[PDB]
């Protein structure tokens, strides 16, 4: 049976986490995203000026092209990418997927052309939302799941420290106590779960649902919740230059917690200070609006406080405080 | 930050 550990590393301010992946012999730094199901990479099919600053995949060398297949993806932050498809060997933390579909970029939006920290994304959401056409393909995880010791992956994302992606096994030294599991609704292709209630510093409220997304930087919640939270932060104000609520970096922030199947997952106020807003001497809050979409995005801000198990049996998600 |  297989299992492996891939090490992730946060970029500046923990904006994103990158992990090396070897494709057909070439190592690329990818952003592992539990919010999507496409494995796409910068390739030699891109204009030479866009290959700059990146490690790129050369399909010609080792991939097998899927004639007539294309892919096109759009993310929540408005970025997008599109291209063609090849099958190749993909290795993550010593676990190799043979014949994995690799989406070679032909076009990338400005956000991607501006970010030299990654060379593409590896999606870990359910394969049901993979964008390959005419026939969708399976994610790296779905491709290898049957060969793992256990059909799950686990993640420990840290604040300005290397973290891990455990594939096929749980590392009990990564958390305190025992894990608590909750059921997942994969109907929209996400690792979606329910919270029974929340505590925002001195205020508590009713439950809601959200997705566990390693690919989103912040904790995105309903506007009501956001308001409630910053109403308790002396001098907090919205700053469009920064992207949301900002405050004095020295401010004492309240904790934020959610009740999940009887387990209280708490994000300490210190992790809610994202970092410099880069607009003077204010810091950006880790909690921001979800734009009225109807469900919350449990992004990296949240994940830095827990060890999370993504289990395909159920499916279910397990949580415990990071050790 | 991003939203992916
Ligand atoms: C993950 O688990 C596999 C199967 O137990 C081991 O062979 C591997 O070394 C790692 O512990």
């Amino acid at each position: 049976a297989a299992s492996g550990v891939a090490t992730n590393t946060p970029t500046a301010n923990d904006e994103e986490y990158i992990t090396p992946v070897t494709i057909g012999g070439t190592t690329l730094n990818l952003n592992f995203d539990t919010g999507s199901a496409d494995l796409w990479v910068f390739s030699t099919e891109l204009p030479a000026s866009q290959q700059s600053g990146h490690s790129v995949y050369n399909p010609s060398a080792t991939g097998k092209e899927l004639s007539g297949y294309t892919w096109s993806i759009s993310y929540g932050d408005g970025s997008s990418a599109s291209g063609n498809v090849f099958t190749d060997s993909v290795t993550v933390g010593g676990v190799t997927a043979h014949g994995q579909a690799v989406q070679a970029a032909q076009q990338i939006s400005a956000q991607f052309q501006q970010d030299t920290n990654n060379d593409g994304l590896l999606g870990l959401a359910f394969s049901s939302i993979n964008t390959v056409q005419p026939q969708s393909q399976t994610t790296f995880f779905d491709t290898v799941k049957s060969s793992l010791a256990q059909p799950l992956f686990a993640v420990a994302l840290k604040h300005q420290q290397p973290g891990v992606y455990d594939f096929g096994f749980i590392d009990s030294s990564k958390y305190t106590g025992s894990l608590t599991y909750t059921g997942v609704d994969n109907s929209q292709g996400f690792w979606s779960f329910n919270v029974d209630s929340y505590t925002a510093g001195s205020q508590s409220g009713d439950g809601f649902s959200g997705i566990a997304d390693t690919g989103t930087t912040l904790l995105l919640l309903d506007d009501s919740v956001v308001s409630q939270y910053y109403s308790q932060v002396s001098g907090a104000q919205q700053d469009s230059n920064a992207g949301g609520y900002v405050f004095d970096c020295s401010t004492n922030l309240p904790d934020f917690s959610v009740s999940i199947s009887g387990y209280t997952a708490t994000v300490p106020g210190s992790l809610i200070n994202y970092g410099p807003s880069g607009d003077g001497s204010t810091c950006l809050g880790g909690i921001q609006s979800n734009s009225g979409i109807g469900f919350s995005i449990f992004g990296d801000i949240f994940l830095k406080s827990q060890y999370v198990v993504f289990d395909s049996d159920g499916p279910q998600l397990g949580f415990a405080p990071q050790a | 930050x991003v939203v992916x």
